[PDB]
């Protein structure tokens, strides 16, 4: 899983070379990154259920077809409704994935791997994602570094839907 | 590979679940501690050709069948593929006390080990004693009070001696 | 022989400096553990023959071949020899914790030890495995929570496990 | 050549990936040990005549052969005083490059790759450098972190030599 | 592949020099000011891409025969290659950003291209135009006062107009 | 060195016995007197410019010879008034390291050891340090018992030099 530690030792090791300064620095500055990183997740966490709720109704009000064409893939049945509110509460699951472990990782091996696969096969389109994506990042009020943490994982979800 | 945060991200992914504080607060006081890690893997990287030499020197001292004629120690070839396992060993070793974890060393350099060593007739045995060897100098030099801030590296020092006694398990 | 004191004056010495302000503060910060510094001495040294005859009991235990005719502990002239050692490197212990500084132990005890053995046919793995028994039984003791104001003395306890690490490596 | 910002770099490009949040880290880990890193560089580089002299001494010293025994290999001629007190400079210089690139990329281009042939096609003994080095060490004034620095750069030119 | 300290340390090599303060001063400055450098690959990357792919509409906009059958961009294999050419072309610019120097653009990404492009009929003047949008986008993305500690980062966004003229140059 | 804690230590040691009650007594005598001691020290480390600035011109009024007698041994000449001036603050950084070690014993080690060789082979005459040394007494400006602190430290350079 790719983290920053995880890489550092990945380059010795790719090289058959002990760990170097080099490398040290680089964890020293994902232990320093760490404070904002975690704050960010504690928050995302804490108030996942306002923020998963309100990124769906999101994502209803800009694409209101998908709450009433007829099919499995559209959020028209309560069990569509119900499986759409999962995804996201996924992808915001994902997004504190990343910030505990200081890398995308989590969210490359769990969610992004598979990704076109899996929306092209059961016909999910990826503006929907795009916009509830674009949702958190509107309403998780972090400030500072811990904002800018956050929104670097979301915007690299939204990169990869793109 | 996973590192200490990994591997709760994947435990809880596997249960579909968010962090609780308790595991919060356990990784982020990992990370406030963070700066003696990094001065364990420096000092122990920083001497690691020392702490392979002593230790091959002192095992062939303790076992000197290992290096007469005949023995899985003599030859320059075999000599140096000894010293090559040692080398290799504190390498993974230090790997996984940087990570906060076992999964590198148990991956790339553990499994399969005993079986390795069981298979071309080297005594993992005496693996196990340098390995043992290595894991007292090794803790000597990491947990050296001189020159550094004074501290408590105990939890730290715990773990590293975990990875030791754990790779000498593996190989006999 | 230095003292943690002695020690920053001799480096500031060698460099023509006065010392910083915040290297006072860093000694004032020794100066605040002093009791509990004397606690472990006290405690450690209070127990001394217990700890080293649990110890030795232990090891003779696990490693009979030292006692078996033969062995390099049997006749009371050696086993003395082996007991007496066993106090000897805790006595030298317990002289770098009051002093804060590993400097007396490596200078009296530990320099040269391992040659001494190598040449006795003393083996230095099992005097490392009496050192690290001592040293679980001492730090036991001395951080023991009945009987003590409460409080926090891991960075003391982690100190004392240096020192005895420093040991360990030293006798192979 | 190696340094934080070079493997960092080099991560992404090898998985053909645009930089994440995971190799932003480590360079700022890099840019916030530069502190004591360019430190100790501009130290042994003012300080550099003396512990290059206070060096081939200690060398001169603990190997007193190096300058009895006749062969151009060793330090009995002016000539030899000359190559010798050359090469400790180099492994000087060599510290303060891998102390402002905060990594081993110089010392590995310019001096490790080939060390062990050179060494041996010339007669020149490992332990010669390895006590310079360790002269350096001990005498080069710093405290704190710069001088972990700069002794970590020296201990892998130790480890090479060893 | 160098970056800005090591363009130094290889010239200086070249001279036999340590380096001169001058240096020294020069590097550290670009370290003190290494948040902004971080902010602009940061923000240029999190917009990867709508900057491509709003320069890409633009480029077909302005010139149509690119898509009109027979055309270079014409066929959905065709417009995925200039499409992943721009992605490319951004991404090692955004390398050139982080390093402090374009030598890992040069080497890995610019030798060479314009002669690919001559050898396939590519036309690099619209290569260059496209590179020429991407490069307004991502100055204006990194440099946008809204949301960021208010500062002058104008040294930084001619270095990275840089970057992107120099890609422009190479294939036109 | 000698300090309360190397000679509880030394003489524990040489009666081959562990420390007892009798040798930690003394060593928390020690950490008792060291609030004392280390102010002192401080004190005097911040204000040792002006000190030693100011001894050197007490022993310049006291013995005005020592400015125009010829000989390298006087300061009667630039650089006489440097060796002066430096062999002062040696005073006085000593006096601060027996403060901070609790004892006489980098005074002992580093200065006293020598010192009337040294003084006689070099013509320098004990009384213009004494007279320094007094200076320094009057003008530290410290009180209580960080004042008894200091001037037994400068009452024992001013016996070894009498
Ligand atoms: C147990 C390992 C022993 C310690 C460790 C200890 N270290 C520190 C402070 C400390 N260590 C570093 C080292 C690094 N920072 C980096 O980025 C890198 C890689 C290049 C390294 C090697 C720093 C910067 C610091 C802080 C500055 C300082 O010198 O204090 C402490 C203090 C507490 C803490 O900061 O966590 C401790 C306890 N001390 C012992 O007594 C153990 C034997
Ligand atoms: C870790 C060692 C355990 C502690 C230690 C602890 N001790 C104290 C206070 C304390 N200890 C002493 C002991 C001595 N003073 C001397 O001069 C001598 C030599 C004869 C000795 C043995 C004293 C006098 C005191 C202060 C009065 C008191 O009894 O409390 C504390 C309190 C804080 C402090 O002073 O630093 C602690 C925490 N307690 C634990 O729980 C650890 C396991
Ligand atoms: C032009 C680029 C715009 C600037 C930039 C600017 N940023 C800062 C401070 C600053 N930027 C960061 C960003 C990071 N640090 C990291 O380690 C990483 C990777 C994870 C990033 C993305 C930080 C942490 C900081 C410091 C805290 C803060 O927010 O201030 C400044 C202030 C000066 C400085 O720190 O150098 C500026 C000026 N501001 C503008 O107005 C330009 C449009
Ligand atoms: C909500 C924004 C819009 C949807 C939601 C929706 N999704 C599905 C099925 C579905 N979703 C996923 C996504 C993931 N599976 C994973 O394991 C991960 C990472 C951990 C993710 C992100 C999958 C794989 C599937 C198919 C398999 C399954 O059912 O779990 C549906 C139902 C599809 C169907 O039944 O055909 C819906 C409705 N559709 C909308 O209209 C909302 C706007
Ligand atoms: C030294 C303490 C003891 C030895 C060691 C020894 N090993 C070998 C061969 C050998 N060792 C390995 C170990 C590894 N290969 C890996 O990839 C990894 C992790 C990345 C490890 C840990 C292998 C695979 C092999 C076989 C291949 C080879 O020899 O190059 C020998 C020589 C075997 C022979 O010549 O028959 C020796 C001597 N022997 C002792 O006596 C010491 C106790
Ligand atoms: C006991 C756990 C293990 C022993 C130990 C053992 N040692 C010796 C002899 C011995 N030990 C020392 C060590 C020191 N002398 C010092 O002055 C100091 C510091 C002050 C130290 C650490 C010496 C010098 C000697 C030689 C002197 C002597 O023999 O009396 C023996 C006996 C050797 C013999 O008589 O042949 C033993 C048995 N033996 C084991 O089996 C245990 C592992
Ligand atoms: C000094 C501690 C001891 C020596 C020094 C010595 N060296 C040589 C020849 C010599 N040294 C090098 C080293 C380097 N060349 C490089 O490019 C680098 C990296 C930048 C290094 C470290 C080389 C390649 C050579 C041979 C080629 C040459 O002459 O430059 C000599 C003379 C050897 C001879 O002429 O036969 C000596 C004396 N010898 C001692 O006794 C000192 C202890
Ligand atoms: C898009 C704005 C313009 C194009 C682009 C276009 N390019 C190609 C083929 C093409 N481009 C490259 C460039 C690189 N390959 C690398 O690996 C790197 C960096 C490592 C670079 C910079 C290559 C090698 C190739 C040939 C390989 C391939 O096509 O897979 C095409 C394809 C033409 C064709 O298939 O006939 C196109 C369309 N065309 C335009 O009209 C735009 C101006
Ligand atoms: C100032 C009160 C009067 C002087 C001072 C003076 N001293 C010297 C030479 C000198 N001073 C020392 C003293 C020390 N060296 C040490 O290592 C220590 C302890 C750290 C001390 C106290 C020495 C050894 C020497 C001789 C070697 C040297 O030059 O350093 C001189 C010049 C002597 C000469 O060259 O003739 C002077 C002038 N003279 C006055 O008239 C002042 C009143």
């Amino acid at each position: 899983m790719k983290t920053p530690i995880t890489e550092a030792i990945a380059a010795a090791d790719t090289q058959g070379r002990f760990l170097s300064n080099t490398e040290l620095q680089a964890v020293d500055g994902r232990f320093k990154r760490a404070v904002a990183s975690m704050e960010a997740a504690r928050a995302l966490t804490n108030n996942a259920q306002s923020l998963i709720d309100g990124a769906a109704q999101a994502v209803y009000q800009k694409f209101p077809y998908t709450t009433t064409m007829q099919g499995s893939q559209y959020a028209s049945t309560p069990e569509g409704k119900a499986k759409c509110a999962r995804d996201i509460g996924y992808y915001l699951r994902m997004v504190t994935y990343c910030l505990v472990a200081g890398g995308t990782g989590p969210m490359d091996e769990y969610l992004i791997a598979g990704l076109s696969e899996i929306n092209s096969t059961f016909d999910l389109s990826p503006s929907w994602y795009i916009e509830a994506l674009k949702y958190i990042k509107a309403n998780h009020g972090l400030t500072g570094q811990a904002a800018v943490e956050a929104n670097a994982y979301i915007d690299y979800a939204i990169n990869a839907l793109s | 590979m996973l590192d200490a945060f990994a591997k709760v991200v994947a435990q809880a992914d596997a249960r579909g679940e968010f962090l609780t504080n308790a595991q919060f607060d356990a990784l982020s006081n990992l990370v406030k501690e963070g700066n003696k890690r990094l001065d364990a893997v420096n000092r122990i990287t920083s001497n690691a050709s020392t702490i392979v030499a002593n230790a091959a020197r002192a095992l062939f001292a303790e076992q000197p069948q290992l290096i007469q004629p005949g023995g899985n120690a003599y030859t320059n070839r075999r000599m140096a593929a000894c010293l090559r396992d040692m080398e290799i060993i504190l390498r993974y070793v230090t790997y996984a006390i940087l990570a906060g974890d076992s999964s590198v060393l148990d991956d790339r350099c553990l499994n399969g080990l005993r079986e390795t060593y069981q298979a071309l007739g080297t005594p993992g045995s005496s693996v196990a004693v340098a390995i043992q060897k290595m894991k007292d100098a090794a803790i000597a030099i990491a947990n050296d009070p001189n020159g550094i801030t004074p501290g408590d590296c105990s939890a730290l020092m715990s773990e590293i001696a975990g990875y030791f006694d754990r790779a000498a398990a593996a190989v006999a």
